[PDB]
């Protein structure tokens, strides 16, 4: 491989003309229109640089061996909490190590399992979605089996879908390879198409499920996007065409809906959502005994877009909400609804520095609260009081989740970290008070031993001078001298936190090069709560990207990596991040870049699948004032010819709906075309496997395209096996 | 914010009832 040598690719003259409030019409070239579509001309192009890349990583043997390491990194048994249902037993998520979709299984005995025993020895398959299609075409996206216990809801996805069709079976009807060969497949005739976008919900007299669909489209009909959205109820045991639609917005056809049923059966709650902003209205239905029927009644409580408002329980008429209403770190209120003006009051109040991330109700008075201090979760218990009782799991960190059913008298917590591989803790009130909280179960992993890793979290100061916090991972025997090299992983936006998280192919990578993973909590993320993403959103966005760059200045700067030596990486907003973090920064700042299904054309993205929901994120570019802050900051747009590149190499899947791939090739073809010569390769990986939505490749495709990422890292920054 | 690079059986059953 040599500069100079990238595919043909024409250069059309078409030209789009925007308005800005500075500069009035802009005319802006897009040679690579034509690029956005689908053509024969098109995969000639794709398969031209799939080729080019693959013949490229065919040149370093490294790959091969950080394959066979990966594939060994992950290959141990993996395991979800479990959930008691309401026949007695237990069920949990089983992987062997290296199956594309972990198995449900059931306990043998209606009683917790001693899991030290083996997942086969004290359960039977329930539910394995593998056997969803003998050719692995089909995958389970979403599932929710019914308050009662009686019957299991399954969404699936098959490749070349934009939709889910959700699926009803009985929790007495396994779906397994001896099921399958042994007779029919066992669920009711039951087909409900058209889902996307929204949970399961189940009412509470298990006769039904609240589900988001939208318009049955015809192959030739419409375009690629979703529009006018329906909140449905499916009956179980009848076709899709007795589905009651409980809400739709013909005036709104961008809005997206949600719900919520109370455990004691008095309200359904809907939620409405305009955009990606974290805000919502909160309607509320009340129930009688006969359950949801056509023509419910909403009370209106929240009716403008101002706040985030989910659901925690009710108590009677008091209803127990998660919000961020003049509340930027999340707080609980109550809205009191025996009133004809609801009375609202704080139950646990806002704290000025820790995000409330999350509240469950537990053995039905107590809550069980998650808080995000220094982008680190803490778990507390408080009584129905408002009283916090004590502190969970006090030494561990990194990032927890609670799972829970509010009637019983236990829940779960789900804990991991960068050296944490997935502990399963439980809480069980009827214990003596001092025995409650004990280890489930405990992740084993293969070859690595956690212990051998160190995280700890750095501060830094971006060009503004806000401090910001950086999450440092490596092998302990590696050394802060100015020599190790750093990989550097960003998100960016959404109010999405970049929390601690445990990959045994990182801490491989880690260990076999002395290198260093670095993870900046940059502005436009969630960590450190509404505040943290207002600095980095719309005209503010030129901010994450500065924090980004900022950290990798600093890594080197105090001796953590060495100069050249820091490569980046991230995916759909953190692969916009990657190749505008490229554009801007000095030359030589970055030694590699892996954009993975980025967005990359910021003048465009409102106009493909999903984008317009985005608009609260990036700003649109068809009002003046906010094309005048997009157009600079976007990275196909901004490419110059007299800055060198670091190697690049950029990811992404044919079939992604959510990102179109047309970003990365517009942005890779104007890289290309700009500095042809460029000294390091810029190249893309174009998966064909077009997957259906929700879907994720086989463990063997992953394993493989971690090798080709890391491995062309690895090569750019001249790292060795050792 | 980690869908592809994570396994997520760990998480899986946290909301499944």
């Amino acid at each position: 491989w040599a500069p100079g040598n990238y595919p043909s690719t024409r250069r059309s003259d078409h030209v789009d003309t925007y308005q800005s409030a500075s500069k009035g019409e802009v005319p802006v070239p897009d040679p690579y229109q034509w690029l956005e579509e689908s053509t024969d001309e098109v995969d000639k192009w794709t398969t031209a640089q799939a080729d080019l890349a693959q013949s490229y990583l065919d040149q370093n043997a490294d790959i091969q061996k950080l394959a066979e390491k990966f594939r060994a990194s992950r290959n141990y048994a993996k395991f979800s909490a479990p959930t008691l249902l309401d026949d007695g037993h237990w069920y949990w998520f089983y992987n062997r190590g290296l199956q594309s979709q972990s198995v449900l299984y059931r306990s043998k005995e209606p009683a917790l399992p001693d899991f030290s025993k083996g997942d086969d020895n004290v359960g039977d398959v329930f539910f394995d979605p593998n056997v969803l299609a003998a050719d692995g075409s089909a995958g389970m996206v979403l599932c929710k089996f019914s308050p009662d216990g009686k019957f299991f809801a399954y969404a699936v996805s098959h490749l070349g879908g934009d939709y889910s069709t959700i699926y009803v079976r009985s929790t007495s009807s396994p779906l397994s390879q001896a099921s399958v060969a042994q007779g029919v497949d066992g669920r009711l005739s039951d087909e409900v198409k058209w889902f996307k976008f929204s949970t399961i919900i189940w009412t509470k007299d298990s006769k039904g499920f609240l589900y988001q669909r939208y318009p049955a489209r015809e192959r030739h009909e419409g375009t690629r996007s979703d529009r006018n959205a329906m909140m449905c109820y499916h009956k179980v045991g009848t076709t899709q065409e007795e589905d009651i639609i409980v809400y739709q917005d013909n005036e709104h056809p961008e809005w997206i809906y949600g719900a919520d049923t109370s455990e004691d059966g008095k309200y359904l709650y809907l939620y409405q959502f305009k955009d990606t902003s974290k805000k919502n209205l909160l309607w509320v239905a009340e129930l009688d005994e006969d359950g949801v029927k056509s023509g419910i009644h909403w009370r209106k409580v929240v009716n403008e877009y101002a706040a985030d408002y989910n659901i925690i329980t009710n108590h009677g008429s008091l209803v127990y909400i998660k919000t961020n209403l003049n509340a930027p770190q999340y707080k609980v209120i109550t809205i009191d609804l025996s009133k004809d003006e609801p009375e609202i009051r704080d139950f646990i109040p806002e704290e000025k520095d820790a995000k409330l991330a999350q509240v469950n109700c537990a053995n039905e008075e107590y809550f069980v609260a998650i808080y995000k201090r220094n982008v680190k979760d803490e778990i507390y218990l408080y009584s129905k009081a408002g009283v916090q009782l004590t502190r969970l799991a006090p030494d561990f960190v990194g990032a927890a989740s609670i799972a829970n059913r509010q009637k019983q008298t236990h829940f779960f917590l789900t804990l991991s970290g960068f050296n944490t591989p997935g502990t399963i803790a439980r809480y069980d009130f009827t214990a003596p008070e001092t025995q409650r909280f004990s280890i489930l179960r405990t992740t084993k992993v293969n070859e690595l031993d956690p212990d051998d890793f160190e995280s700890t979290q750095v501060w830094y100061e971006s060009k503004d001078g806000t401090k910001i916090p950086m999450f440092i991972v490596r092998h302990k025997s590696t050394k802060f001298d100015g020599t190790a090299a750093a990989i550097q992983y960003g998100y960016g936006g959404f109010a999405t936190s970049a929390d601690p998280f445990f990959s045994p192919i990182i801490l491989t990578f880690l260990q076999t090069y002395g290198a260093i993973f670095a993870v900046p909590s940059i502005r436009g993320g969630g960590e450190f709560g509404e505040e943290w993403h207002k600095g980095g959103r719309r005209e503010t966005k030129v901010n994450t990207f500065d924090d980004f760059i900022a950290a990798a200045q600093f890594l080197v700067k105090n001796k953590y990596a060495a100069p050249g030596k820091v490569a980046i990486n991230g995916a759909a907003n953190g692969g916009l991040l990657v190749m505008g973090s490229i554009v801007r920064a000095p030359e030589g700042t970055f030694g590699a870049a892996v954009p993975e299904g980025g967005v990359a054309d910021l003048l465009k993205f409102h106009k493909f699948t999903g984008g317009q929901a985005w608009i609260s994120e990036y700003g649109n570019p068809s009002i003046p004032e906010e094309f005048d802050y997009i157009y600079p900051l976007s990275p196909v747009h901004n490419v110059r010819t007299d800055k060198v590149m670091p190697a690049t190499l950029i990811t992404v899947n044919i079939g992604d709906g959510r990102v179109v791939p047309m970003h990365s090739f517009k942005f890779i073809a104007t890289l290309q075309h700009n500095v042809p010569q460029n000294p390091h390769p810029l190249l893309i990986k174009i998966d064909k496997s077009w997957l259906g939505h929700g879907m994720g490749k086989p463990t063997d495709k992953n394993v493989k395209d971690a090798a080709d990422k890391w491995g062309f890292i690895a090569r750019a920054l001249g790292l060795e096996l050792k | 914010w980690t869908a592809e690079h994570v396994d997520q059986t760990l998480a899986s059953g946290n909301d499944i009832c």
